[PDB]
């Protein structure tokens, strides 16, 4: 091995010599505790390296070892269930190799078990001609999710030995023939993370996602692969909604980012994430997730290459097929731990002091994402969806992170505190929300549900914007100068926001809202308004429609409560509509 | 094509290659790595047995020892040819449609050559964008640099894809190309444009250079000059009349201010290079005709202004070189206005070149005159009332400001997928005329045949 | 070694040196007989550069000579710290016994495993109403206060420090203060007034004066949370940690960013002054297994008032909301001045609530917060109006708000309020409301 020698340290900058072999950006290990460190610059064969951890007690003459790879990430068995940092080093693997409730510096660690021993089933026969992507063999991972060995990037051959049995990650499961002879497979590969893992081609995210969260599904949905932010001010319910796209998504894997976030904020998502369970198996939701945990207090380079690390994991899982949501929060820390990182490496300041190229590394993360056609001869899908969440100080939309964001990303859920203050959950501005795949999921929404419901969406969305503008009436002034017929849609428009927008999270049936729940429930909301309206041309009065109507008005206030099992019980509230309407008309 | 492993150093985006010879300035260059990978690369500097490069896709992964570098012997070209019609390009010039490539007629500097003054020759004759908000009264001509100016939220997207289609010059014999950039764009943006060019067939008489919001910042700067060294040899040397359309100018900047700051150069302006403006300058005088040429060149540069500031740098160098800008407006797209373009802040210096009784009906001049300012009447009483009690209106400033009304609705709201003649553009204009009174006016007196 | 080789401001150049390390400590023994201590701040391949605390002038580098200690700035830890004051460095200012340290620790720290950390769940009675109920402190949470210069935070410090206590009444609170960068009045102040109410013998003190080094204004905050860490990690104790003037901190930053000749950042201060403040205020919160906390409220003035200063902003960004001072209460004569409005904590829920406190405290947040919001904006809109707003109709709610301001929220900086009182002056103050504004619950008639 070719080790170097420190000939300078000044704060996190160490230049050391004898280093004509290293690579750029090249992961080292620097001086005799071995702290983790990149490398920057080659002169040769000087090379200037900037150290993730504190450089104190640290001088000239000490070793330097590169690792001979840039930073990435181990990819096999042992990945799901995990809590790693900015770099996937296990947390709880830390704490038990040290005794100690703290990050010492100099500690090295695989992300995943190397002593583990996993059954490998093999389901691909001898003789086959195999290229990267192709899946071998499968592993029962967790409860949930089966783990698919697929042939690393750079292999292509023919199958000369293959077996089922006991293996561990770093046990040879295969053997390939190659132009360049047998080459030994295991079961996990390592994958830089600043690198997008190659596919076959890329497709429109056009099939949309169901959360079960009927403001979203409805009016501002996200497809499979699609990309969405989230504001996330304080007390608007943030959280709650992150919980409930996570385990109640269409998706089969998450992963989830924590950015450099405050110590108890981070402890939050850390011990409430594992108490989540899974709707299908009742299992915890960590059977099925993959999470990146940073505090603001560690390093700036695990705290920037957090969101590079989870994408990549997402990656890997999207190769074997599956559909994934990979979580950011808060991308805008993120971003502040990139604008540091400029400023060490001593770069011209952009906007703010960020980076110029904030702009492009937000472009290259959201482009990772998104459906796409695998490498392998099966030709599978697989799709990431991105939810991200956004953080400016002062509450401000306008500034460079969220603006670059919003120039990417196609769906944006404006939480707000204002809905929150007046009990309005999920707390998303109807208004100023907005999803640019609403026209393609409305051409497939009444494709499989053989209904206009584009028709009913945007009726639905004109009444709200309906009222918007009746309110601005109102106040300057008076409710009772409207008309029979604004007055209307002014309870239209309260049925919409408090029977269909207003969604109990803690609630047993009212959490989760299927496809078909949420037409019938739509469509005995806007149903209700189109008799009421029918019944004004005929001399029906707006009073004697409202003290009539108490009692229908009831069942679709508690229509989000239906059982999905009885889903009768809400499409015949149309005809107590139709009946009870029809009675008011004499 | 000379190859070298004395790569020296590494530091940034930039490497130091010694021990060279014969190398130029500008000259592209390839880095093939000890991984068996290959980078593009330009020659940002070269001093005596030295020479500095700076990588397009970045020096992550590089070994100085194990590495090569390759000097082309030569700057960034595009390989002219007229099979680029039809066929879908990177900002670099590379096939991205899974076509045949081209066997290029010869290859051009993409930089492109200054027209000598004497040489040119002034721009006519009008353009039909299909657009009524364009043809009066902002009117677009041959060799004209028509910008639109945009926002984040606004649909210059389609705007740009509805031109693309609706573009012509009736009438004439010769050819009508169009070459459309996209700059910095997304996947699924640059998708768009795609499945809307081989929708309506637009594809087959346009030249397409895509480059993603993902591509290196370098390769960004050289798109816009790709599309305009295809664009001046297919209008000059094959006598076609080209239309460009360059999308997002905003992400060039960006890219300008991107690589600026990589070569560690001072800026000038909002962090903006200083020769941001003679960058710009650079790519919008490559528009206009040769005389004793039959081809042109018009430009449609697209770009969303920052915070909606019509003072940034930005959309301020454009102006300082573009003769006119369409201004689109949130209040009016809010309002579902497709296209939302505001008539009263727009422009269009050489449109009366364009609107020629040769050219365009007569009733044009003094309809677009007419239609402008009843509009503006319209708009400003609604304006004020608004504050004071809208009511009925004193007089017929009520009838202003109504007209006005029917005059965004119907007029400008053609649809982004509507392609209205000038000549039915004319009348419309004229039937919100006809419902207004004769009396009333700043017309021709011979009302007729019409 | 002897081999000095240059001085240029408050730095050195020493040649021939082998083993030498970064941010080592150093002695520099002068041709007088002097000593000053020193750090290393870059170490090359056979010299050193390092900083002299008490600055570099009256220096022969031919005559005086340099000599490593072989170990960084470390602070020697005791439980005999407790009632002893000391200076930046954590020098005894008593006149007291050399405490003997039971061992010597750097006081940088170390991050803790985000695993291995727990959640704030313990209430921490302040004594003070606006904060106990309306914006509650946490065990083990990050609660700084931002005020402006000529304020009374010096006098809130102090009165936090000596009327907070839990409710648990175990194992034992302890406070560490922190003073940085203030005048000798200020540090008097506080000296006089922790001996005074025998607050100092449950107190730790660093105190950094105005006219003291840079650098030993940098080391002050550590020197603190390293002690601090030490009570509560290995001795179990509660401890409660107070710091000012954090803005003081951030100019030493520049003073140092400055004269280590660094690329100047965003607004003027250090492009690493993030990090650099979130790797001090991280150091609180509670661990999984231990039974010590340390609990943060860093005390900052803000430059020309404004909140988007680099100051205020990156340090609201790490903590986990914040307590404001405003210069129309002081002025207005409220005592403390605090706008509830601008204020926030982000760990209220974790410490409120029955079990920790009384069973209306969210309810009577929520109704002070929302009906004084309309008092403020009657006054504000009374103005332009005169006001054309019928007091008929509404409302005491200005008198509300006015008493509230009045008689709520000024209280005096030597009155100790338990939260069982400031629970009940809500109500007595919530009076003044009618059933017709809900709180709203069942319990309203539970206690009128």
């Amino acid at each position: 091995m070719q080790i170097g020698k420190i000939i300078k340290v000044s704060g996190p900058l160490v230049m050391a010599e004898n280093m004509s072999e290293a690579c750029i950006q090249d992961m080292c290990l620097v001086g005799d505790l071995g702290v983790i460190g990149e490398i920057i610059e080659m002169r040769q064969d000087v090379a200037s390296i900037q150290v993730y951890e504190e450089t104190s007690g640290i001088g000239p003459g000490e070793p330097v070892r590169s690792t001979g790879e840039a930073l990435s990430v181990e990819l096999g068995p042992g990945i799901i269930s995990q809590m790693f940092d900015g770099i996937q080093r296990p947390l709880d693997t830390f704490m038990e190799v040290t005794q100690s409730n703290f990050l010492g510096r100099g500690v090295q660690l695989p992300a995943l078990d190397h002593e583990k021993q996993w059954w490998f089933e093999a389901t691909i026969e001898e003789g086959t001609e195999v290229s990267a992507g192709d899946i071998i063999g499968y592993v029962d991972e967790t409860k949930i999710i089966q783990h698919k060995i697929m042939v690393p990037n750079g292999i292509k051959g023919t199958v000369q030995k293959i077996e089922s049995g006991s293996f561990t990650i770093d046990d040879p499961i295969c053997v390939i023939e190659t132009e360049q002879g047998l080459k030994e497979l295991t079961m996990m590969q390592k994958w830089p993370v600043r690198r997008g893992r190659p596919i076959k081609q890329k497709l429109n995210p056009d099939v949309p996602m169901i959360t079960g969260q009927r403001v979203i599904d409805t009016f501002f949905p996200v497809t499979k692969g699609g990309a969405a932010a989230v504001p996330g001010p304080f007390g608007a319910g943030k959280t709650v909604v992150q919980h409930q796209i996570a385990k109640w998504s269409d998706v089969d894997l998450v992963v989830y980012v924590g950015c450099g976030e405050r110590g108890n904020e981070m402890t939050d998502v850390v011990n409430e994430f594992p108490e989540l369970i899974d709707p299908n198996t009742g299992e915890s939701l960590m059977e099925r997730t993959v999470l990146i945990a940073n505090t603001s207090n560690m390093p700036v380079a695990a705290r920037e290459a957090s969101i590079y690390t989870g994408i990549t994991i997402a990656e890997y899982f999207r190769d074997m097929g599956y559909d994934v949501a990979i979580m950011a929060d808060s991308t805008s820390r993120w971003a502040e731990a990139l604008r540091e990182m400029s400023g060490r490496l001593e770069e011209m300041p952009g906007d703010e002091g960020y980076p110029a190229y904030l702009g492009s590394r937000l472009a290259e993360y959201y482009e990772r994402s998104g459906r796409v056609i695998a490498l392998g001869s099966d030709q599978r899908e697989g799709s990431i969806t991105a939810i991200s969440a956004v953080s400016p100080s002062g509450g401000d939309i306008s500034e460079p992170v969220t603006q670059n964001t919003l120039r990417v990303v196609k769906v944006f859920w404006g939480l707000d505190s204002s809905l929150a203050q007046k009990r309005h959950f999920p707390s998303i501005n109807w208004i100023q929300s907005y999803s640019l795949y609403s026209t393609e999921v409305g051409r497939y929404m009444d494709q499989i549900l053989q209904q206009d419901w584009s028709d009913m969406v945007t009726e639905g969305m004109r009444i709200l914007q309906e009222e918007e503008q009746l309110n601005e009436i109102v106040r300057l002034v008076g409710i009772d100068s409207l008309s029979d017929n604004d007055r209307l849609t002014l309870e239209v428009a309260k049925s919409i926001r408090e029977d269909y927008l207003q969604q109990n999270a803690f609630d047993d049936v009212d959490t989760f809202t299927s496809r078909e729940k949420q037409f019938n429930m739509l469509k005995v909301i806007l149903t209700f308004g189109k008799e009421a309206r029918k019944a004004l041309s005929l001399g029906a009065y707006f009073n004697e429609i409202m003290e009539g109507t108490v009692a229908v008005r009831e069942r679709i206030s508690r229509s989000k409560y239906i059982p999905e099992e009885e889903l009768a019980k809400i499409s015949s509230i149309n005809e107590e509509i139709k009946e009870t309407i029809q009675l008011i008309v004499s | 094509i000379k190859e070298y492993r004395t790569i020296k150093e590494v530091v940034g985006p930039l490497m130091a290659v010694e021990k060279v010879s014969g190398v130029k300035y500008e000259e592209l260059i390839e880095v093939r790595m000890q991984n068996g990978e290959i980078r593009r690369g330009q020659v940002l500097e070269v001093q005596e047995d030295k020479a500095m490069v700076q990588i397009f896709e970045g020096t992550s992964g590089i070994c100085l020892k194990n590495s090569s570098v390759r000097f082309l012997g030569h700057p960034l070209q595009l390989g002219v040819s007229e099979d680029m019609i039809g066929r879908v390009f990177d900002g670099l010039g590379r096939p991205k449609d899974n076509g045949p490539e081209i066997l290029p007629e010869k290859y051009l500097d993409i930089n492109g050559e200054v027209i000598n003054p004497i040489a040119r020759d002034y721009p006519d004759e009008f353009i039909q964008t299909g657009i009524s908000a364009i043809d009066h009264l902002n009117t677009l001509v041959r060799g004209q640099k028509l910008p639109v100016f945009s926002g984040s939220g606004l649909p210059h997207k389609e705007l740009a894809a509805q031109i693309a289609r609706q573009a012509t010059v009736l009438d004439s014999s010769d050819d009508f190309a169009v070459v459309f950039a996209a700059i910095g764009i997304t996947f699924e943006e640059a998708e768009f444009f795609m499945e809307d060019f081989r929708q309506t067939g637009a594809i087959d008489r346009s030249v397409m250079f895509m480059n993603l919001a993902n591509d290196p910042a370098i390769e960004r700067i050289a798109t816009p000059r790709m599309a305009l060294t295809a664009a001046e040899y297919l209008a000059y040397e094959k006598g076609m009349h080209v239309l460009v359309i360059m999308t997002d100018m905003t992400n060039y900047a960006e890219a300008l201010r991107e690589i600026s700051a990589a070569r560690r150069e001072v800026p000038g302006r909002r962090g903006y290079p200083g020769y941001l403006y003679t960058n710009l300058a650079t790519l919008f005088e490559r528009a206009g005709r040769i005389r004793g040429l039959k081809g042109s060149v018009t430009q449609i540069p697209i770009l969303t202004m920052p915070e909606d500031d019509k003072t940034h740098p930005i959309p301020d160098l454009t102006g300082y070189i573009t003769e006119g800008q369409i201004i689109l407006t949130r209040e009016l797209y809010k309002s579902g206005i497709q296209p939302p373009i505001d008539v009263l802040p727009s422009l269009s210096r050489l449109k009366d070149k364009g609107t020629g009784a040769g050219k365009t009906r007569e009733d044009h001049a003094a309809t677009m005159n007419q239609l402008f300012a009843a509009y503006a009447q319209g708009k400003q009483a609604k304006e004020l009332a608004v504050v004071l009690g809208e009511s009925a209106l004193s007089d017929i400033d009520k009838i202003y400001a109504k007209f006005a009304e029917r005059f965004e609705n119907e007029y400008v709201n053609q649809g982004f997928y509507t392609n209205r003649t000038i000549t039915e553009t004319l009348d419309l204009g004229w039937e919100l005329l006809a419902m207004l009174p004769r009396t009333e006016l700043k017309r021709i007196k011979d009302d007729l045949l019409d």
